[PDB]
């Protein structure tokens, strides 16, 4: 009952009710090194939820690829966890997911948005703390962003996501 | 949407 | 300072600030034992509020039944707490209280509500941590719920109250 | 309401 | 890892997103009498921000007073704090603040509110945790509140804070 | 506004 105590504060210090997150990666060109060198090949951020009382999420990126994009892109994926309150929930999960990696100038963001694919197990009611995570392997060339670019800056970045709340 | 790896 | 402060975090992170609070008692069976075996008659929940500086309040539930409700019906009350704020509110507390057990299957929900008895001790100013509680002693025949029914699922139920905001 | 017992 | 994680629960749980913060000093004469002696001249109080992602801020307090204030008055200020999102955020910070000493009554609280001087040092991205605080040294007669009144009650005064939100 | 002291 130490460090243990820490974790979820910081975790609740992060979380959002309302289906929007922007997720702040520091130490930025270290995490990145441990991806390329496979020691830490993604990262899970912390949770939000689409109301107070609705779907649990998070995210969990690649900094140095997976699939189709390992070694060339930054793999970004969306995750739906086991919530407090599931039983309650309408499932499978069926929200438009917007992801984002925000340039720090605001002139050029990039975004990719989908439909889940309802037959997917990665978005049925969880029975695991956690989903298999699903999203866009292909999300953002590992050349645009990190190298020049206004991506990274301060040694960090930042992610966004929007759940769309239709229906909800 | 794609799973991951 | 070790379990103290885990306290204030769980109910940290139970706080909701829009009079709507949703509490879910999980080892129902056990609880539900404790108050039929009189070692825990009653429970208190989490505390909420009206506003981000509103009234704060809980509910407290007897799982085995208080006064006319004893033995055969679950009895659920609501709770004016002494809130931070209590010397900028109006008193008595006047708003309408709604309280709910949430059917599992979406189909029929236990519903009651009242507006507040303004003679009485439960809703004046707190002068303790908690006004003595006031709602429902027959809010639920153990028979409907408890038994068969979806209001119990995976060991666990679902307990909802609404706090009208008018003239807040 | 109903004071609690 | 003891005493510093409560001091984030405490802040974590004075914190606000909308731009509204009511800070509650108690141990007020105390507090004062601190200030008055010079032991304590000023208090901060938690933060606060515009958005879920917005601009980070919090108030500074001399009980006893400051500048052309010192002795007479009770002076208020606000203060720019460095925030996670400062990089996404327009500077020089440029919207209307406003500051109130309330009355518990609810009768007639203190009032006074400014739009930032977007050439001092004070509006301008923080390079430190904090900027030069800014506001009002007169904000309110030591004569006035203290003394009689009733903006002290119960050994404790409530202190208002509204950032408009217009262009956010 | 004026700067703190």
């Amino acid at each position: 009952a130490m460090a243990d105590l820490e974790q979820k504060v910081l975790e609740m210090e992060a979380s959002t009710y309302d289906g929007v997150f922007i997720w702040k990666i520091s130490d930025f060109a270290r995490k990145r090194q441990e991806a390329v060198a496979g020691r830490i090949p993604a990262i899970f951020s912390p949770a939000f939820y689409t109301s107070r009382y609705g779907y649990k999420m998070c995210l969990r990126i690649y900094l140095n690829g997976d699939g189709t994009g390992r070694g060339t892109h930054l793999s970004l994926f969306f995750v739906v966890m086991k919530g407090p309150n599931d039983a309650l929930l309408r499932w499978p999960f069926n929200q438009k997911v917007t992801l984002m990696l925000l340039d720090q100038n605001n002139r050029e963001h990039v975004i990719d948005a989908f439909r889940p694919d309802v037959t997917s197990s990665s978005f049925q009611r969880p029975v695991n703390d956690m989903n298999i995570a699903s999203g866009c392997p292909l999300f953002c060339p590992v050349s645009k962003m990190e190298a020049k670019n206004s991506y990274v800056r301060d040694d960090a970045i930042f992610i966004k996501a929007i759940v769309d709340l239709t229906g909800l | 949407p794609v799973q991951e790896t």
